RNA sequence: GCCCGCCGCGGUGCUGACGCGCAGAUCGCUCGUCGGAGCCGGGCAUGGGGGCGAAAGACUCAUCGAACCGCCUGGUAGCUGG
RNA sequence: CCCCGGAGGACUGAGGGGGAGACGGGUUCCGCGGCGCCUGCAUCUGGCCGCGGGUGACUCGGGCCUAAGCGGCGGGUGAAGACCGGGAAGGGGCGUGCCCGCCCGUCGAACGGGGAGCCGGCGGAGACUCCGGCAGGCGCGGGCGGAGACGCGCCCCCCGGCGACGCGCACGGGGACCGCGGCGGGCGGCGCCCCGGCCCGCGAACGCCCCGCAGCCCCCGGACGCCUUGCGCGGAGAGGGGGGCCCGGGGGCGGACCGCGCGUCCCCGGCCGCCCCUGAAAAGCCGGGGGGCCCGCGCGCCGUACCGACCGCACAGGACUCCGGGGUCAGCAGCCUCUAGCGCGGGAGCGAACGCGGCUCAGGGAAGUCGGCAAGCCGGCUCCGUAACCUCGGGAAAAGGAGUGGCUCUGACGGGGUCAGAACUGGAACGGACGCGGGGAUCCCGACUGUUUACUAGAAACACAGCGU
RNA sequence: GGCGCGGCGCCCCUGUACGGCGAGGGCGCGUUCGCCCGGGGGGCGCGCCGCAGGCGCG
């Protein structure tokens, strides 16, 4: 597991290299299941939003708070 | 012992499969009086040496 | 403490089963049998003890070939595909 | 009436040994019909079952003679089975100097 | 290859207990030693008139001034019993 | 009911009557049922009896490597069985045809070497093996920067490296443990006191960034210094100033409550000391010189239950190793204890002799006895004070004396205890249990530490350094 | 020989109970002290009274 930046994060979205990403509310944590590890980015919810806004279409997002 | 080889263990698994009883059918089958099996085998009074 | 204490020692095993006779007798140690004489290429045999050999020789397993072989010879047809060979 | 194999999955469930684990006198019929770790787990719900806290040592007695040793107190010749060296190594003080 | 002393390793005295035993050598108190020629485990080597021995004729599977197993062997007895 | 439950009273006492492994045992393991046998008393109990069940691995071990050893080798020898052995035309790459080559074992370690695993959960009985999550290993398929110390595809011959190593009193650092307070949550008792008692407050492997004493190296320059508990180092280049590399570790972000201390155990570091003692090997993996040239799939075989249920004909004997809290204390001693666990061929009554294990005894004090055998006296810590003789190291705790509790204070050392001193007070007491030398004057033997008749002899016997042939 | 159990008094043994109040070297704390207090506790001897006391065999 490990930290990624959202510049690589979306190098590695844009390539198709993640399998499933998971939106965690708390200051969000953006989780992205890849082949290899799990990356995490911390940002706040105005970032989270334009991040979706430009998220994937191939790819799965599932939110999560409780 | 934990760390037993694989030739000691079948023949120990044989020793224990056939330590049983004369079935009473047959007995009932073949007439006999003699109705304990005098092969059979107790750990404790045991010096199996397999 | 030679007696009682000194038994109280034991936890090796001298003798394991023999690949050949299948008896409690082939010494872990020195690679080979006590009772036939594994892995020597012919079986341990003694004059001087005849109730050793009458406890295993020819008879007391199954003689499954030579069974057949005798009563092919005594009551079959082995003898005439002897003569029909040796024409 | 044989209860051992509640006593040994109770104090499995609670991480406790079984010392410590205590049943409520009554009820007792339905830990009788209890088998699993399952069924175990609801009766600590209804709280038929419940797990006694340890019960360490008091500690005041000797928390007071240790505030009275820092004020003098029984340290006298009296009270000294060790020697001087082993109480006070010389090297010790010498490397501190 | 120092001294007191714990576990360990050993075995002094009570000529204590026991001695139809807890036990075909044990138990209690006392006692020697405790950084060393120290103690422990596994693997390996040496075979019977042979081995091994800081040497007691000690030890070599409850057996040792010559192990154990089967045979020669129903060994011989001017001697004891019937 | 000696079984189960609740309540009480105790014990084992972290070198455990606790929790787990190796060997040996072999189903003793689990659930349900039971009492014919056994459970030297009983039993509704059970390691007993009947019926069903039960041990899951790329990452743990075995398989591989080699140790001390053992076997094999054209042959050699002997009446043989068999025993002994280098002097033998001893095999590989590829791709035809060339090229390189002196000659063994896929025997021998479930503690040595050896690529790679952590957390949470689920079951009557299995788990580093299952399930979920997160990783790691080995495989297979679609020529540049720096002043420098240094930083950022293969194949053969030769030169090297890792693997790979003793003991020790200290000193230093990390981890775990342990304590003292704060704050949050929960208990218990409560005749008086009580913000003073008890329990819970948790963070892995792995990945990225930073930080790491000692130690070794680079640059400048050229010297009465630097420095440890101890030492040690310098014109073969110190100190000072600036850098590089290693460091089983720590932190931050991921994975996913807050401080402050003495001490213990384990591992690690740099030194120093010691030896007529100098403290394995190999597989496997890699470097140098010279020369020639991201995404998918997989990981086979064997062990895995339980037990001091083992050996002593069944048993106060014998039987290797892990982990190791609190108080008193020099302490892994003795004594009490938290956690955990709780059998030991059965009970009741009486309170004779005698015995076995213990206790106390007026006056005397070895008169007892072969013989002070047995028992008793002494014993911790601090201070005082200590002879003959001697191989000058010892004798030595020689012999002998005095103090020691509680409470209220004071001084010294840079939060932490130690050491020193005073006043008051108690049957004229204080190492208040526990733990714990009796001493001296001599003679004989052997110098000394060590060894021995397992099971009647531990010595003056054996050994020993030294001496000699 | 209808016992005893349990009390009360005497007499002995030990040595002045808890608590309360008021002296104490010292810095609200304080070991210890005095008074209530030859007190409190205890009894297997002595004396007198609630519960009780005279059983089946032969
Ligand atoms: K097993
Ligand atoms: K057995
Ligand atoms: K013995
Ligand atoms: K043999
Ligand atoms: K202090
Ligand atoms: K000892
Ligand atoms: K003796
Ligand atoms: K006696
Ligand atoms: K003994
Ligand atoms: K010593
Ligand atoms: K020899
Ligand atoms: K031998
Ligand atoms: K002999
Ligand atoms: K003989
Ligand atoms: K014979
Ligand atoms: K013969
Ligand atoms: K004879
Ligand atoms: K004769
Ligand atoms: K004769
Ligand atoms: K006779
Ligand atoms: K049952
Ligand atoms: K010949
Ligand atoms: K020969
Ligand atoms: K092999
Ligand atoms: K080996
Ligand atoms: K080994
Ligand atoms: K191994
Ligand atoms: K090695
Ligand atoms: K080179
Ligand atoms: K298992
Ligand atoms: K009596
Ligand atoms: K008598
Ligand atoms: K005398
Ligand atoms: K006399
Ligand atoms: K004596
Ligand atoms: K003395
Ligand atoms: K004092
Ligand atoms: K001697
Ligand atoms: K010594
Ligand atoms: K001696
Ligand atoms: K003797
Ligand atoms: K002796
Ligand atoms: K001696
Ligand atoms: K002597
Ligand atoms: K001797
Ligand atoms: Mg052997
Ligand atoms: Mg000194
Ligand atoms: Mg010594
Ligand atoms: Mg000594
Ligand atoms: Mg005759
Ligand atoms: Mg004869
Ligand atoms: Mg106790
Ligand atoms: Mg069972
Ligand atoms: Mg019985
Ligand atoms: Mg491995
Ligand atoms: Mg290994
Ligand atoms: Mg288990
Ligand atoms: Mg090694
Ligand atoms: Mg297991
Ligand atoms: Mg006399
Ligand atoms: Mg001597
Ligand atoms: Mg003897
Ligand atoms: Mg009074």
């Amino acid at each position: 597991p490990n930290t990624i930046t959202e510049e690589n994060l979306m190098k590695m979205i844009a390539d198709g290299r993640g399998k499933k990403l998971v939106v965690k509310s708390c200051k969000v944590k953006l989780k992205l299941r890849t082949a290899k590890y799990l990356y995490t980015l911390t940002v706040p919810n105005a970032d989270d939003a334009k991040s979706i806004v430009k998220g994937c279409k191939d790819k799965v997002e599932v939110q999560y708070v409780n | 012992t934990a760390n037993k080889t694989l030739s000691r263990k079948l023949r120990l698994a044989k020793k224990t499969k056939t330590n049983k009883n004369i079935p009473r059918w047959v007995i009932a089958k073949d007439h006999l009086k003699k109705t304990w099996n005098y092969k059979r085998h107790h750990w404790r009074r045991s010096h199996l040496k397999l | 403490s030679k007696g009682t204490a000194s038994f109280g020692k034991r936890h090796t095993r001298i003798h394991g089963s023999c690949r050949r006779c299948g008896k409690h007798s082939f010494h872990l140690q020195k690679h080979e049998c006590a009772s036939c004489g594994y892995p020597s290429a012919k079986m341990r045999r003694y004059n001087w003890s005849y109730k050793s050999l009458r406890r295993r020789t020819q008879g007391t397993g199954s003689m499954s070939h030579m069974r057949k072989v005798y009563r092919a010879y005594n009551s079959g047809t082995l003898k005439a595909n002897a003569r029909k060979y040796l024409a | 009436a044989n209860l051992r194999l509640q006593k040994r999955l109770a104090a499995d469930v609670l991480k406790c040994g079984k010392r410590r684990v205590r049943f409520n006198p009554a009820h007792e019929k339905y830990i009788e019909q209890a088998s699993s770790r399952e069924a175990i787990r609801s009766l600590i719900e209804s709280k038929i079952i419940a797990k006694l806290d340890i019960k360490g040592s008091s500690r005041g007695r000797i928390r007071a003679r240790h505030a009275a040793k820092r004020l003098g107190r029984h340290s006298g010749h009296g009270k000294r089975r060790g020697t001087r060296e082993a109480r006070m190594p010389s090297k010790t003080l010498w490397i501190q100097r």
